[PDB]
């Protein structure tokens, strides 16, 4: 259910999963439920995703 | 365009009592008689009485919205003190996604269409559900009218003398 | 072909020259590829048409 | 716009004296809203003070004022026989209507415009005036036509902003009509249905810098400059 915001930042309902050290590809849904619990602009979402393509 | 139209987000009447609205300029003219852009407004004080502002809007129409505003740069200070009564400029045009502030001074510039002054123009889209706020100590151009729209696809632009 | 309900053109300022020389390179690339492939296709197809006729009479 | 009341319409005082003059209105009216003039009979008016405190160009320091709200005031630090004159009280209505005090005579005990066409008509008649400009940009400023009967309170006949919002008095409207030309650097006032109330000396007046232009002109919400005026009369 998580967003990338909820993934990277440490949203407690998102499993952090530090053991996931590297992987094949990223899986989301289109409409990620858990964005940021305290909202706020997140600039360069595009760029961070592209850098975290791989 | 899939839909496009013009509406009155903030009527000139009754939006800004506490700032004199009616001022225009002379290069902006109509049949050799002065004017200013229909969709927008100047604001200045009530006989040298500037209070500062915070105003807002969010969509009820459920269509997408297109919004315009301006940031005043006089060519001399006597305007700045006379109109707005602060050398400080600070505007904050705010949304959820976009937001930005503006803090200019006077920059002298050469005469262009008999103008040294400038107003830098700034704009954004606004979607349904989302709020815009304007906060300021003057040096503003405000919306009178705003552009209601849907998206469009695939049409575009031509330059042509044909 | 599939011809989209298309809008070709763009424009840029002079601080976008990455994107200008890009979009020029992009478009010229595409233009040349359609040009090359189609020109070869006219040549080849007309040859195969001549051979089709020659074949039929033979 | 509101009726004013000067205090006093004439006075007689000695040299080396102050002079307190109070121009007060019906309502309380906010204070960068008035300006203050003089005039010698025979001369056109001259600009002195604006917004109840602050001072015009080409000046001594002696005339200085105060007051706010309903009661505005101009005071004087020293009196001199060169000041022998009628002083005026001219305010920009929020209803865009200049309003006038009735002139205040100091008696002391022991660039330009040009008008065109002043003179006589028959009452109930018809006549036009023009004015013409010299050495500025008639583009910018909000203009005013003004009247004055001899040794009487002024009256503000008409004015127009450079974007077309007219303002007349309810009595004078319809009988007069204006039209402006910035490419010509000139102004027009066609007038009809003229009676003895129009028997008076008129003035063409350059007012207010609208918002925006290049220049070493600032603005007030006072006049910019007057003209020399001219007489107009009905008779038979
Ligand atoms: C992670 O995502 C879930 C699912 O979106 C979030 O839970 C849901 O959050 C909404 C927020 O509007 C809850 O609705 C609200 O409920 C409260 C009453 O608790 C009410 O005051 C609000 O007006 C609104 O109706 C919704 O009930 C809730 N559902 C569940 C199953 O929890 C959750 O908050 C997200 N957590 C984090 C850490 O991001
Ligand atoms: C809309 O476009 C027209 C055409 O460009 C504008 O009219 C032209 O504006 C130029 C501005 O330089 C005029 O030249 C100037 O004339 C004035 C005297 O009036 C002079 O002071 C300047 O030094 C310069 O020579 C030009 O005459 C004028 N031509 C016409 C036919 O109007 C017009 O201003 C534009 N209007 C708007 C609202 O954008
Ligand atoms: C992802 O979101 C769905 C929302 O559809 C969550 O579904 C809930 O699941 C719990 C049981 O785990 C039920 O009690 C709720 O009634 C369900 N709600 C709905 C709307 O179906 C799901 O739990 C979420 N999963 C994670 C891992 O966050
Ligand atoms: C103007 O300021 C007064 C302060 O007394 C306030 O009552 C009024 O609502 C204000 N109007 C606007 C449009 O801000
Ligand atoms: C206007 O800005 C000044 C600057 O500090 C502030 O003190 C004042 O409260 C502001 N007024 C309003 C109405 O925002």
């Amino acid at each position: 259910n998580c967003s990338v915001a909820g993934w990277i930042l440490g949203n407690p309902e998102c499993e952090l999963l530090i053991s996931r050290e590297s992987w094949s590809y990223i899986v989301e849904k289109p409409n990620p439920e858990n964005g940021t619990c305290y909202p706020g602009h997140f600039a360069d979402y595009e760029e961070l995703r592209e850098q975290l393509s791989s | 365009v899939s839909s496009f139209e013009r509406f009155e987000i903030f009527p000139k009447e009754s939006s800004w009592p506490n700032h004199t609205t009616t001022g225009v300029s002379a290069s902006c003219s109509h049949n050799g008689e002065s004017s200013f852009y229909k969709n927008l407004l100047w604001l200045t004080g009530k006989n040298g009485l500037y209070p500062n502002l915070s105003k807002s809007y969010a969509n009820n129409k459920e269509k997408e919205v297109l919004v315009l505003w301006g940031v005043h740069h006089p060519p001399n200070i006597g305007d700045q003190r006379a109109l707005y009564h602060t050398e400080n400029a600070y505007v904050s045009v705010v949304s959820s996604h976009y937001s930005r502030k503006f803090t200019p001074e006077i920059a002298k510039r050469p005469k262009v269409r008999d103008r040294e002054g400038r107003i830098n123009y700034y704009w954004t889209l606004l979607e349904p559900g989302d709020t815009i706020i304007f906060e300021a100590n003057g040096n503003l151009i405000a919306p009178r009218y705003a552009f209601a729209l849907s998206r469009g696809f695939g049409s575009g632009i031509i330059n042509s003398n044909a | 072909m599939n011809t989209q309900f298309t809008a070709v053109g763009k424009e840029f300022n002079k601080l976008e020259r990455r994107m200008e020389n890009l979009n020029k390179k992009v478009d010229d690339g595409f233009i040349d590829i359609w040009t090359y492939n189609a020109e070869l296709l006219v040549l080849l197809e007309n040859e195969r048409t001549l051979d089709f006729h020659d074949s039929n009479v033979k | 716009e509101i009726v004013l009341t000067q205090s006093p319409g004439t006075l007689s005082l000695s040299p080396g004296e102050r002079a307190t003059l109070s121009c007060r209105a019906s309502q309380s009216i906010s204070g960068y809203y008035l300006t203050w003039y003089q005039q010698k009979p025979g001369q056109a008016p001259r600009l002195l003070i604006y917004g109840a405190s602050s001072r015009a160009t080409g000046i001594p320091d002696r005339f200085s004022g105060s007051g706010s709200g309903t009661d505005f005031t101009l005071t004087i630090s020293r009196l001199e026989p060169e000041d022998f004159a009628v002083y005026y009280c001219q305010q920009y209505g929020i209803s865009p209507v200049i309003t006038f005090g009735g002139g205040t005579n100091v008696e002391i005990k022991g660039v330009q415009l040009v008008e065109s066409g002043g003179g006589l008509v028959q009452p109930g008649g018809s006549l036009r005036l023009s004015c013409a400009a010299s050495g500025f940009t008639f583009n910018i400023y909000d203009m005013h036509w003004v009247r004055q009967a001899p040794g009487k309170g002024l009256e503000w006949v008409s004015g127009l902003t450079t974007g077309g919002d007219t303002s007349y008095s309810g009595s004078v409207r319809g009988r007069f009509s204006i039209s402006r030309e910035n490419a010509k650097n000139s102004l027009y006032l066609q007038m009809n249905n003229l009676r003895a109330g129009d028997t008076a000396a008129y003035f063409c007046v350059r007012g207010v810098r609208e918002v925006g232009a290049t220049g070493g002109d600032p603005f007030y919400y006072a006049m910019a400059v007057w003209g020399q005026g001219t007489t107009v009369t009905v008779s038979s």
